[PDB]
């Protein structure tokens, strides 16, 4: 139905730290007298856009900022309108992050990398290098124990290792980002998969492995490492072990690239709140005792907001977020993220598992991912034809004359490729 | 089996805005218009040139259907045009081809001279969605109407962008 009036509901990942989220609300409704609501739906990221085009789903929606260009261009978000004084208290690289066609569609929280986190009493040494893991793993197999642990399911955890060789999404220059040209099946990108790939191949990692298989074990001292992000720290905080966050290691010599998140905070268009959104976000979320509410509950990252990064990026554990998302890349926010992340979600699970090799995996994730004019390969010939007829058409024809085309030639030529192009597809 | 109507004037003769028109796309004020592919061009007996295109789209309302539906991508476009430069018309009828039995988005344009002579140009365009489940929405359907809203004069800006040229 329509949203609510009177009420803030918010979605947030069941990943973060909601209870103190809610408890931020809180705040807000002994104050404001506004009840706000803090859920965690699954696959929150897909079942926003499924509701929020139907004028439903929550007021206020958190996810990291690469989700809501998508939600923009469906004019699913409202443009958001703080004041310059409040837009100063907030690194403008974040802002960078939520501005969609030189608008802002949301309040950046924090920013979010991958880091490697290892048990020190079974490892006091992490390796510095993916290639070394495997040995990692045949010495501390035989003690019962494993190297690495860290969920397969998310593209999100093995693209830093993807990227390091030199995969990409899509091509960034200009200010655009070029939505056409696609590295996911260079060669840095068939090695780094390969790796992982060979990683399962070998016993040495497992494809079935998930977040929270991951998280279990490496908490309960059962494997020696594993990948993730800030969120996580509150539970091997409150676990015996003790813990290193750590830059993440190198593949080929390359570090690994991890892709950039910044939890942002999304107002709905359908939300007949947004101004009691603004009030919660603005004036109780982005304050310390906001944000540090949030933080104490699972970790945040490098907030957005300086004054409380200053105490923050104090902490070693930020420090090493902040390494790896400096060897990675921002996310971009373009509409085609989706089908980025879906066709790499499907490439890595169906190499990990068998159903596609490699090279079939990231074939089929290079055009699903691409975006492609189906006549692409003969835009050559197009553009020769194209010439002729608007010649043609402009001087033959259009003032009158007679003269059947003069282009028929290239057409037919033209037309092949093209008819040769809808057959490979449908 | 909804609507949405306009007539918008270009200030400029038919001819250049037909010829605009004709080499429309892709172009800088349209990037959710991927490319144009000519499938086949006749002349008829009345002397009117017929172009089946396909285009290739990005986020029109066939990918707010996905919203709703739950995964997907790539819309198509199947047009046929017919410019007759006796008569001084052009006409363009347009539906989606792909996630259709969804939905069905069916528009059309006429391009002709100002009835009142001043060398301008005056389109006259609809958009029809019809659906099968016939949920749709307020809401749903004016986020609907604007975005049909948004390439109808992303295609006018096109034309400029291109008889600047
Ligand atoms: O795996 C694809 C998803 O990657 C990211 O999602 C991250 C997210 O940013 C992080 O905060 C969350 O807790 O974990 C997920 C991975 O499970 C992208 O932001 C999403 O768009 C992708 O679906």
């Amino acid at each position: 139905m329509k949203i609510e009036e009177g009420k803030l509901v918010i979605w947030i990942n069941g990943d973060k730290g909601y209870n103190g989220l809610a408890e931020v609300g809180k705040k807000f409704e002994k104050d404001t007298g506004i009840k706000v609501t803090v859920e965690h739906p699954d696959k929150l990221e897909e079942k926003f856009p499924q509701v929020a085009a139907t004028g439903d789903g929550p007021d206020i929606i958190f996810w990291a900022h690469d989700r809501f260009g998508g939600y923009a261009q469906s004019g699913l978000l409202a443009e958001i309108t703080p004041a310059a004084a409040f837009q100063d208290k907030l690194y403008p690289f974040t802002w960078d992050a939520v501005r969609y066609n030189g608008k802002l569609i949301a309040y950046p929280i924090a920013v979010e990398a991958l880091s490697l986190i290892y048990n020190k009493d079974l490892l006091p040494n992490p390796p510095k290098t993916w290639e070394e893991i495997p040995a990692l793993d045949k010495e501390l197999k035989a003690k019962g124990k494993s190297a690495l642990m860290f969920n397969l399911q998310e593209p999100y955890f093995t693209w830093p290792l993807i990227a390091a060789d030199g995969g990409y999404a899509f091509k960034y220059a200009a200010g655009k980002y070029d939505i056409k040209d696609v590295g996911v099946d260079n060669a840095g990108a068939k090695a780094g998969l390969t790796f992982l790939v060979d990683l399962i191949k070998n016993k040495h990692m497992n494809a079935d492995t998930d977040y929270s298989i991951a998280e279990a074990a490496f908490n309960k001292g059962e494997t020696a490492m594993t990948i993730n992000g800030p969120w996580a720290w509150s539970n091997i905080d409150t676990s015996a072990v003790n813990y290193g966050v750590t830059v993440l290691p190198t593949f080929k010599g390359q570090p690994s690239k991890p892709f950039v998140g910044v939890l942002s905070a999304g107002i709905n268009a359908a939300s007949p709140n947004k101004e009691l959104a603004k009030e919660f976000l603005e004036n109780y979320l982005l304050t310390d005792e906001g944000l540090e509410a949030v933080n104490k509950d699972k970790p945040l990252g490098a907030v957005a907001l300086k004054s409380y990064e200053e105490e923050l990026a104090k902490d070693p554990r930020i420090a090493a977020t902040m390494e790896n998302a400096q060897k990675g890349e921002i996310m971009p926010n373009i509409p085609q993220m989706s089908a980025f992340w879906y066709a790499v979600r499907t490439a890595v699970i169906n190499a990990a598992s068998g159903r596609q090799t490699v090279d079939a995996a990231l074939a089929a994730a290079q055009t699903n991912a691409a975006a492609n004019s189906v006549g692409e390969a003969c835009t050559d010939m197009k553009r020769e034809y194209d010439q002729c007829f608007n010649r043609w058409f402009a001087e033959k024809f259009l003032k009158g004359d007679s003269s059947g085309d003069p282009c028929t030639d290239l057409f037919k030529r033209y037309q092949q490729c093209v008819q040769k192009a809808i057959k490979e597809k449908e | 089996m909804k609507i949405w109507s306009s007539e918008h004037v270009f200030g400029h003769p038919w001819d250049t805005v037909i010829q605009a028109a004709m080499r429309k796309y892709p172009n800088p004020m349209n990037p959710s218009v991927l490319g144009v592919d000519v499938l086949q061009r006749r002349v008829d007996g009345r002397g009117r040139l017929h172009s089946l295109e396909l285009l290739s789209t990005e986020w029109g309302l066939p990918s707010l259907v996905r919203a709703i539906l739950g995964t997907s991508t790539l819309t198509y476009i199947r047009e046929h045009s017919v410019v007759d430069p006796v008569e001084k018309k052009m006409e363009l009828c347009s539906t989606n081809i792909t996630l259709t039995n969804l939905v069905s988005v069916n528009e059309r344009l006429v391009y002709t001279p100002h009835p009142e002579n001043p060398e301008m140009t005056v389109l006259t365009q609809e958009a029809i969605i019809t659906v099968k489940g016939i949920s749709l929405g307020s809401y749903l359907e004016s986020l609907m109407a604007n975005t049909i809203s948004s390439n109808a004069k992303k295609g006018w800006a096109a034309i400029e962008w291109i008889i600047e040229h």
